[PDB]
């Protein structure tokens, strides 16, 4: 329908007026977040026995 | 005790033949089995009177009339004599055949135990395989293992040691009672599994879930009733040493009904086969495939239901045919547990898939 | 004439968006994290096995205490398990046995379920008499319910087969917000840590980012070749992961507004049914139709481990808030805890 | 982004011939089973023909069994439909559709009113 | 302390397990059927003879419970929710009498799906009287939509009802063979199809399903013992 | 009748062995058919 096409055009126009950053910056941010919280991930570094509730 | 019963049987036969005679070579009463009057007959054919453990009814006792005078004369004693030289029944050939059969039985029972232990462990360990039929299979495997162990113990320990039988302890009778109870429970568990299969396949297939208490009662509880009665009879009428004597009809208190139960299983099998045939005529399967499939189903169902026990009731008198019959029947009886374990636990598709998946997971972990 | 020029304008807008995305792409994630130490071989073991469900499991959700969990089975049952002791806490029968999703409230006082009945049923667990009864029945969706997640004790976000999402208000029974724009069946939704935004993937091989308050679609992410069945937010909230029927997983960045990494292998043919991140987001756990689960290194796109304990397809999996264990359900009617 | 573009068609006299083309992008065309469907004016969508991934399995509907020919070429990621001996009953909008999942024998929802993996079909009119 | 709380947890757990045992006993004694139609197939009349996205109907035949589910208020895209019916007793697929081509395509997709490959289908070719009267009138033909009907011959295994002309018998058996070819093209002993010539008002239809599902169960049992 | 069924076969095999290797009677004497006997 014409209304559906008009709504799609409006949505595309709304989505095309956003500000985007470089992919490298996002990758660096993700790497920094992963590195910062690495020590607090039980699944990443295995917990020693008698410290987890599923022993 | 055997000597006394043999003397009593000889006296009873003496009285019977004397009465028959009271009621051409002149007929004479031979010391063991008398001879019917014949008109100069040659090579009289009569069954061996087996009044002694050495003798067996298989062979025959000869004699001749008018060959030399009126009756056969013994050269050594110059007196009448009758030929019983074919009854010894302890020739090296028979002993060798018995030894071969006994060794085959031991080997088959040991292999059956070894396979059934692994089968029971596989069924118990893998909980995903759990089902109503699986519990019945586990009980059947347990009773197979117990019966085979008892048979091995009896054949290895009791048979070669005769002084223990001469002493006749109460423990020997207890062991014999346990053996009879275990064999009755084994046969009745075959019957229970046959009943379960018939119920699942033929009649009332909708009700998949049914109470198993009756199956336990018929499997373990019921065989108690006959055996003890037999024991009571063996305590009253036929009190042999260790109760190890097959020359009595009281054994039919135990082996009589049991065979009947097996007979029922046979009928069940037929019905199942018929149903399978129907299941293959609605789908228009190829006739050759239908026969191949029906034959395979019957062959895999025979060991589970104990069909062989009602399939071989006749022993051919031919030496070669008799030997073949003995070998085949002993192999079927003694290897039943191994065949059942292989067919229903080692050849199962679900069990094989579960085992392969578990092995792959274990190899992935380590 | 109107339709043709509208389509031409839409195509031009798509061309502009793709050109902007390509211009913003200066380096890939593979080369950025190429110099880091690989995570190495990881091996998890099954600690608990939950039994009691009669039919195949369709959904599970960990509680905020990382101890209690809720499971939904198509026999018509919701079961609350205490993972520490394996003991069952609550067994709620369902009016409709065709349940496809279940949710656990952050406060722990409510649970949610839904399915082919197009009705979102909210049950109260902290009733005065101790029995569990249906607290609310939200209706209005014209399609089957696929997912539901609580915002608070009085708000909920649901996804339905009518290609629309809804934001409801408990104690009134009326959906306060409607999110439209998807053309295929919406299969899953994931709430951002700040609750302000949420991502939803549909059967049009696309995901959409929706703002809860104003109620419009802000960004649309494409790249998948088949229907997207699972979605999950990154712990930091600036990215998310999507699993589809194309036997591949993809990572999308909100700020970059484009795909960052693809996780796939040649021997993997089956699709992805569930996906979630770890506590730090370094490991990505995905459930597959081949009865197995795969743990991938999110930064390096390298497979790190395989969890294989299920005899049927894995329908759902979740990671505790503290990241101490991962619970996986399957169609074999068993739930397994892995640590 | 899965994209399907249909080309060809138009107005043709009865008894003529036509060649519809379908260009696919955004996915591996070599491992998906393709379909040609049509929608007649004042009528719902109707499945016309289908072809497997390798092109070995080809099927048509009864009305165009001996007239239409479907084919695919994976190298250029393209699909063709050759239509011969056209009749006025064939006037419709033709759509090129893809199965929802790869490596999958069956194909669901290709004739549904709303289908994501379906492009904008081309009009074929048969009149004098 | 720990003891009292753990004891209360054990008590609640055992009560839950008892309730679940009763629920399992109830659940294993009932059969679930998925009723599906290709459109204008007349299955509503069959339902009448025994919003909300699903409808439920429970009926007892020979002390056997059957729970049939009909899909309502669901969009025409069935590729997602149909997977929920992968463990039902059977799918009753109703086909009227080019809607026939569409019904055949839906049956082929249902038959060849991975989740439904072990699920049996009971086919109900509804509106036999409508097809008979259309054939007798002769205004509407099947050769225009199915040219192979021109070379089709009535099978020697056909059992036409008395008083039925050979034309309607040939047409209905050709329609049945159209689905039979698809059903026999795959499914190597994992699932089966049971075509039936039915009308929307026959009382025997309830019996027919009762005669089919039982067979399926039997076959499933024959699959457990590796006999068939 | 003696138990002649197949289910009684194994026992029939055992007794024939038991009466052969060592008879229950301590003397374990065999029968005499050669002379001065019936």
């Amino acid at each position: 329908s014409i209304a559906q096409a008009r709504k799609l055009v409006e949505q595309l126009k709304m989505e095309a007026n956003i500000d985007r950053i470089k992919v490298s910056k996002a990758a660096a941010d993700l790497m920094a977040y992963c590195e910062a919280h690495a020590k607090e991930d039980p699944l990443l570094t295995p917990v020693p026995a008698s410290e987890n509730p599923f022993r | 005790f055997l000597y006394v019963v043999g003397r009593k049987k000889m006296m009873d036969a003496q009285y019977k033949c004397y009465d028959r005679m009271q009621q051409y070579c002149n007929r004479t009463w031979d010391g063991w089995l008398c001879w019917d009057d014949t008109p100069a007959g040659v090579l009289s054919y009569q069954f061996c009177p087996d009044y002694f453990p050495d003798f067996d009814p298989s062979e025959k006792v000869t004699k001749y009339c008018d060959e030399k005078g009126v009756w056969f004369k013994h050269p050594e004693n110059n007196r009448t004599w009758s030929n019983y030289t074919m009854c010894n029944a302890f020739t090296p050939e028979k002993l060798k055949n018995a030894y071969v059969l006994y060794y085959l039985a031991i080997v088959g029972h040991s292999l059956s135990i070894f396979t059934l232990v692994i089968s029971l462990g596989i069924f118990v360990f893998f909980r995903s395989l759990g089902c109503q039929r699986v519990t019945l299979h586990k009980n059947m495997f347990l009773t197979y293992i117990l019966n085979s162990m008892i048979i091995i113990i009896h054949l290895v320990e009791v048979v070669p040691n005769g002084e223990l039988v001469r002493r006749d302890p109460v423990s020997c009778k207890i062991l014999h009672f346990f053996h009879q109870y275990m064999m009755a429970c084994n046969y009745f568990w075959m019957l229970c599994e046959g009943i379960y299969l018939h119920t699942l396949i033929v009649v009332a297939v909708f009700t998949e879930k049914q109470r198993l208490r009756w199956y336990y009662l018929l499997g373990w509880g019921f065989p108690l009733v006959p055996t003890t009665i037999h024991a009571i009879t063996r305590a009253v009428y036929f009190n042999d040493n260790c109760w190890l004597s097959v020359e009595t009809h009281l054994l039919y208190i135990i082996h009589g009904p049991v065979m009947a139960a097996l007979v029922v299983n046979f009928f069940f099998l037929l019905n199942i086969v018929r149903v399978l045939v129907t299941k293959m005529r609605e789908t228009h399967e190829a006739e050759s495939h239908m026969y191949l499939k029906a034959v395979k189903a019957t062959m895999i169902l025979v060991p589970l239901l104990g069909i062989q026990f009602v399939v071989f009731p006749w022993r051919p008198s031919n030496k070669m045919l008799g030997k073949i019959y003995d070998y085949v029947m002993h192999s079927l009886i003694h290897f039943q547990g191994f065949f059942v374990a292989t067919i229903y636990c080692f050849c199962n598709n679900e069990v094989q898939t579960t085992v392969k998946r578990q092995w792959a997971q274990f190899k992935i972990q380590w | 004439s109107e339709l043709d020029q509208l389509r031409q304008e839409a195509e031009q807008l798509k061309n502009q968006i793709r050109d902007a995305r390509k211009a913003c792409a200066d380096a890939t994630l593979s080369q950025i994290t190429n110099n880091i130490d690989p995570v190495g071989r990881i091996q998890m073991r099954t600690r608990r096995t939950l039994r009691g469900h009669l039919a195949k499991i369709y959904a599970m959700h960990w509680g905020t205490d990382s101890r209690l969990l809720v499971s939904a089975s198509q026999d018509g049952k919701l079961i609350i398990w205490d993972s520490y002791t394996t003991n069952k806490v609550h067994a709620i029968p369902l009016r409709s046995s065709w349940v496809m999703t279940c949710a656990y409230a952050p406060s722990g006082n409510y649970v949610a379920c839904g399915g082919l009945d197009n009705i979102c049923s909210i049950y109260n667990l902290k009733t005065r008499e101790g029995n569990v009864r249906v607290s609310r029945e939200l209706a209005g969706h014209t399609g089957y319910l696929s997912c539901c997640r609580f915002l608070d004790d009085n708000q909920i976000v649901t996804s339905s087969g009518d290609t629309t999402c809804a934001l409801w208000d408990i104690e009134t029974g009326q959906q306060t917000t409607t999110f439209t724009g998807h053309t295929g069946d919406v299969m899953s939704l994931s709430l951002a840590p700040d609750t302000r935004l949420f991502v939803s993937g549909a059967c049009d091989a696309s995901a959409k980012l929706w703002d809860v308050r104003e109620g419009m679609c802000r960004q649309t992410f494409t790249g998948h070749e088949s229907d997207i069945n699972a979605i999950c937010f990154f712990p930091n909230g600036n990215a998310f992961a999507t699993g589809s029927d194309d036997a591949t997983c993809r990572l999308f960045d909100l700020r970059a507004d484009q795909e960052l990494m693809t996780y796939s292998h040649d021997n993997i043919i089956c699709g992805i049914t569930s996906v979630s991140f770890s506590k730090s987001g370094r490991l990505l756990l995905a459930g597959y139709d081949d009865f197995n689960c795969n743990v991938w290194d999110a930064l390096k796109a390298d497979r790190a481990g395989v969890l294989a304990g299920h005899d049927n397809r894995v329908s759902c999996l979740g990671v505790t808030d503290d990241g101490m264990a991962v619970a996986t359900g399957s169609w074999d009617s068993f739930l397994k805890i892995w640590n | 982004q899965v994209q399907l573009q249909e080309s060809g068609g138009g107005l043709v006299q009865p008894g003529g011939s036509l060649r519809l083309s379908c260009a696919a992008s955004g996915f591996t065309f070599s491992n998906y089973k393709m379909n040609w469907v049509r929608q007649a004016p004042g009528k719902g969508l109707e499945w016309v023909s289908d072809i497997s991934q390798s092109g070995a399995s080809i099927s048509y509907t009864g009305s165009v069994k001996g007239r239409f020919t479907i084919s695919r070429d994976n190298a250029k990621n393209t699909l063709y439909l050759q239509m011969n001996s056209l009749k006025p009953e064939d006037t419709a909008v033709y759509y090129c559709a893809r199965c929802p999942a790869p490596f999958t024998r069956d194909c669901f929802d290709v004739t549904s009113t709303t289908y994501a993996y379906r492009g904008q079909g081309t009009q074929v009119t048969v009149s004098s | 302390d720990q003891r009292n709380e753990e004891k209360a947890q054990r008590e609640a757990n055992k009560k839950i397990e008892k309730q679940l045992q009763k629920d399992k006993q109830v659940y294993r004694a009932t059969h679930r059927l998925l009723l599906l139609g290709a459109g204008e197939s007349g299955k509503n009349t069959i339902v009448k003879q025994m919003t909300s996205g699903i409808f439920e109907t429970k009926f007892q035949v020979d002390k056997v419970n059957f729970h049939m589910f009909d899909v309502g208020a669901q969009r025409d895209e069935r590729r997602k929710w149909i997977q929920c019916f992968n463990d039902v007793t059977a799918i009753i697929f109703v086909v009227a009498s080019n809607r026939l081509q569409a019904a055949l395509k839906l049956f082929d997709s249902i038959w060849n799906n991975k989740w439904l490959r072990d699920t049996s289908v009971i086919l109900f070719l509804n509106k036999q009287d409508l097809l008979a009267e259309k054939v007798l009138a002769g205004k509407s033909k099947i050769e225009d939509y199915f040219p192979e009907f021109a070379r089709y011959t009535t099978p020697e295994d056909a059992t036409p009802e008395p008083g039925e002309d050979p034309r309607v018998t040939r047409a209905k058996y050709f329609i049945r063979d159209e689905f039979l070819r698809i059903s026999t093209a795959s499914g190597d002993g994992r699932h089966y199809c049971y075509p039936h010539f039915t009308c929307s008002v026959d009382t025997e239809n309830i019996r027919r399903v009762f005669n089919d599902c039982r067979d399926i169960i039997q076959r499933m049992h024959l699959r457990q013992y590796e006999l068939l | 009748x003696k138990c002649n069924t197949a289910t009684c076969a194994t026992q029939r095999l055992a007794e024939f062995l038991r009466h052969s290797s060592n008879n229950f009677g301590p003397i374990l004497p065999p029968t005499n058919v050669g002379s001065n006997t019936p």
